[PDB]
RNA sequence: CCAUAGGUUAAUGAGGCGAACCGGGGGAACUGAAACAUCUAAGUACCCCGAGGAAAAGAAAUCAACCGAGAUUCCCCCAG
RNA sequence: UUUUGUAUAAUGGGUCAGCGACUUAUAUUCUGUAGCAAGGUUAACCGAAUAGGGGAGCCGAAGGGAAACCGAGUCUUAACU
RNA sequence: AGGACCGAACCGACUAAUGUUGAAAAAUUAGCGGAUGACUUGUGGCUGGGGGUGAAAGGCCAAUCAAACCGGGAGAUAGCU
RNA sequence: GUUUAUUAAAAACACAGCACUGUGCAAACACGAAAGUGGACGUAUACGGUGUGACGCCUGCCCGGUGCCGGAAGGUUAAUU
RNA sequence: AAUUCCUUGUCGGGUAAGUUCCGACCUGCACGAAUGGCGUAAUGAUGGCCAGGCUGUCUCCACCCGAGACUCAGUGAAAUUGAACUCGCUGUGAAGAUGCAGUGUACCCGCGGCAAGACGGAAAGACCCCGUGAACCUUUACUAUAGCUUGACACUGAACAU
RNA sequence: CUUUAAUGUUUGAUGUUCUAACGUUGACCCGUAAUCCGGGUUGCGGACAGUGUCUGGUGGGUAGUUUGACUGGGGCGGUCU
RNA sequence: GCUUGACUGCGAGCGUGACGGCGCGAGCAGGUGCGAAAGCAGGUCAUAGUGAUCCGGUGGUUCUGAAUGGAAGGGCCAUC
């Protein structure tokens, strides 16, 4: 139970750190986001087919 | 709702026996002639996914 | 870059070819070299062709 | 309104495309024309608002037969 | 300005030092020009990369009229 | 000129209202894509028409695969 | 509270009382725990109905390869010590 | 005769003082301009929001205008506080 | 004369006049998916648009660029076949 | 010059003294002919400059008449406010101290006044920057599109001549 | 095969003349107590015009947006492998 | 002087990168070249001369071929 006082050890920030995307309500990047670069599953080429 | 797999990643990674993922090497599409044969030969075989990117791959592939 | 890439096609008819570059201002004559052909597993003469 | 009295064709909506596939809403309207059809049985001219496709079916179906359907349709020619 | 350019460092230098046991094919030193020369059981790459041609201990020695520095492998 | 349009009566019927659900006619943008045009949002919001207690759909010019199944609708799988 | 750093002459609050912010659903992975175990478990639905039925399916015990294929091997290659 | 002159009503709003928690969410006091005209006013009517209207300032369109107000999409979004 | 109602009344806007240009009347143009309406129950001595802005003396040179107007032989060129 | 940067250009007039004004000069940074040029009577709550009259505008303020301010009675707000037992100086210090250090001064508390400070009050700064913010507007930015325009086909036929 | 002279054919290119589609915001009659509309008569125009689909050109008329970062603030300059 | 090793399949073991990746490599197999041979040759004294993925193009390929036989298309190899 985060954000329930100093003694709990998870108060006033809820374990989210300080003013990042993870600290915003509904914040955070999608799966595979690499900071702006095209992710590895897009740097690498497709191969093969499904039989 | 059911989690949706990232279809772009599902077409490039196959799970292996010990839980790894294999992918084909890059840099072998259309500027390969100027690359030495030894370089091209090493890119031909399949490769293992590095440890740093394992978490990202698993996130994109929750059902495989 | 003004040197243009060319392909060397095997004379054995396998359809295997190598690729390289050649200077077009000089050496107009076609390039002939003895190179290994993986299909016949022998070194044969490769003839210059056009990349397309 | 822009309704064919024979075939019932009415305006329909679609997209203007482009070389960039951009889609903008548009309308397709029938090729309607007011024509005076000669009905032999009454020896009279009756004016109908018909499409170009409707004109073709009038020759094939006969002037009397289409009007019989129109009276069944209650279109009030 | 018209400056402020450099290339990534290529990490040259000695990888295995004197008396170390190495496997055949292990590169001992990567260099620019023949700072070291290949001796017994040591090969020289196309970029003057010295590699071990046999298992054994790395030994540095100075021989010859030019007072040059040579690397050899004593394969026991 | 017959006719026809038109006109006058007489019979029936319809008008409007009402929550959601239903069918059809139209139909966004914000947003997401860490921008933004294709795309997404979404045939959603909204507008319009019509009907019922349900509506709609429905009795193969359907699927299967060389074996067969036998209208439509709904549920769980198939399957992210 | 925010900061490298605040008695700071940086932000917030006149005071009290009440209210006021990490939840829910589904899926997935990991840990703990319980059951069964090379097996485990059912969903819809049926059902006097939290039982029972329903194993339709799902996961696991075999993988390699783009695939056909082969299989404790397999792929690569003409072939691999 | 006159978009003539001086000057009340009427209409305008140039200067200054006061007022600035106002007597008044734009006014008062003393002066000022027009004052038979492109004047002013009453009562009705018409033009509706990417639209109106504008002797044109991005002015005005119910104390709100470089895109009114109300409801809906909507708990828009907010890498910011 | 008009203007920023509510910090700007001006040298700004308008203005008569002037010039260019469009417009032959089912006029151009404008408002309207359209019908229609305004223009106008008017007809080039008319109407719309643009710039200039009483009056006086005047308004010179450049058609290369960009527009507009005229030409249509040739070059190029869509749907269609 | 409603244009001139250098610049208060130079000369003349006006003044005791004139970076403004007026007249000329031309060296027009960077005027110019209907995005009009130059003049122009009249007009102007038009801008600048000068003179006469006139005056507390001023030298330099004085007095007086009223309405407040002050006192009493009645009614009775507001913005603001972490809490205060709320001094000066010098130094220090999220770098300009009522609150720290040192030191000095100061009996407790009102009332009428003045505003130097409390980085006083007002309003999540309008300037600056930032956000892969918003909106309007411009154009030979991009992609479209209404409209306009071209041709083919359809509505749409006959005959003849080349 | 070339050169092709003529020959029918099949498609077009214009030009001329018709009316019967179509147009008539020409006249007249009726619906009709009616400057709408419709019908009738007639004239004029006429396979045009006009409209539909497709298509080329034009199109800030109207939209949706883009218009980089580093940087002894930013812009400008410079830089980006 | 003679030549095409500017070879094909591979690669023990290492280096350097967060990663994508980049670099070095004896030796092995098949075929070569130069040497009488020992041997050397998987480009150039070395370190710059470069661009991921998607999409599309070209050649090869018994990999696939949505009822079946083909084919299209896709895959793989070479390559733009
Ligand atoms: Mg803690
Ligand atoms: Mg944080
Ligand atoms: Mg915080
Ligand atoms: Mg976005
Ligand atoms: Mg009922
Ligand atoms: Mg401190
Ligand atoms: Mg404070
Ligand atoms: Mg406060
Ligand atoms: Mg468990
Ligand atoms: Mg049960
Ligand atoms: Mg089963
Ligand atoms: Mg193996
Ligand atoms: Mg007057
Ligand atoms: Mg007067
Ligand atoms: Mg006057
Ligand atoms: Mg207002
Ligand atoms: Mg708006
Ligand atoms: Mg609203
Ligand atoms: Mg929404
Ligand atoms: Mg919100
Ligand atoms: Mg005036
Ligand atoms: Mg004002
Ligand atoms: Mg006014
Ligand atoms: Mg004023
Ligand atoms: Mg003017
Ligand atoms: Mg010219
Ligand atoms: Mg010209
Ligand atoms: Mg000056
Ligand atoms: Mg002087
Ligand atoms: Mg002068
Ligand atoms: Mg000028
Ligand atoms: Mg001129
Ligand atoms: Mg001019
Ligand atoms: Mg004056
Ligand atoms: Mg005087
Ligand atoms: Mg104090
Ligand atoms: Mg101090
Ligand atoms: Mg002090
Ligand atoms: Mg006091
Ligand atoms: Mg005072
Ligand atoms: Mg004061
Ligand atoms: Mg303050
Ligand atoms: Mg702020
Ligand atoms: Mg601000
Ligand atoms: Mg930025
Ligand atoms: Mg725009
Ligand atoms: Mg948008
Ligand atoms: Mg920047
Ligand atoms: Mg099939």
């Amino acid at each position: 139970r985060l954000g329930r006082g100093i003694g709990s050890g998870l108060g006033k920030t809820g374990g989210r750190g300080h003013k990042g995307q993870k600290s915003r309500s509904g914040g955070g990047v999608r799966r595979g986001f690499e900071g702006g670069q095209m992710p590895l599953y897009r740097r690498l080429p497709k191969f093969g087919f499904t039989s | 709702p059911k989690i949706k797999t990232v279809r772009g990643a599902a077409k490039r990674f196959k799970k292996t026996g010990k839980g790894g993922f294999k992918h084909k090497h890059a840099n072998l599409r259309h500027i390969l002639t100027k690359k030495a044969t030894k370089r091209k030969r090493h890119l031909r075989p399949k490769a293992m996914v590095s440890k740093g990117d394992l978490g990202l791959v698993i996130a994109c592939l929750p059902y495989a | 870059g003004i040197r243009e890439k060319i392909k060397l096609v095997s004379s054995a008819g396998t359809g295997h070819f190598y690729t390289t570059t050649k200077n077009k201002r000089t050496k107009p004559e076609k390039l002939e070299l003895k190179k290994f052909d993986p299909v016949v597993r022998q070194h044969v003469i490769y003839k210059e062709a056009k990349i397309k | 309104s822009r309704v064919c009295q024979v075939t019932g064709k009415r305006p329909v909506t679609g997209n203007n495309r482009s070389h960039a596939l951009n889609a903008t809403k548009r309308r397709f309207l029938p090729n309607l024309h007011s024509h005076r059809f000669w009905v032999e049985s009454e020896k009279r001219f009756v004016t109908l608002r018909v499409s170009a496709k409707g004109m073709r079916v009038i020759d094939k179906k006969g002037i009397d037969t289409v009007l019989a359907e129109l009276r069944a349709r209650g279109e009030k020619y | 300005t018209r400056n402020g350019r450099d290339s990534e460092a290529k990490r040259l230098g000695v990888k295995r030092f004197g008396g170390e046991s190495v496997l055949a094919g292990s590169i001992i030193v990567r260099q620019r020009g023949t700072k070291f020369h290949a001796g017994a059981n040591v090969g020289c790459g196309r970029d003057h990369t010295l590699f071990a041609k046999a298992d054994g201990k790395v030994k540095f020695e100075v021989k010859g009229p030019k007072n040059r520095k040579f690397i050899s492998i004593e394969a026991e």
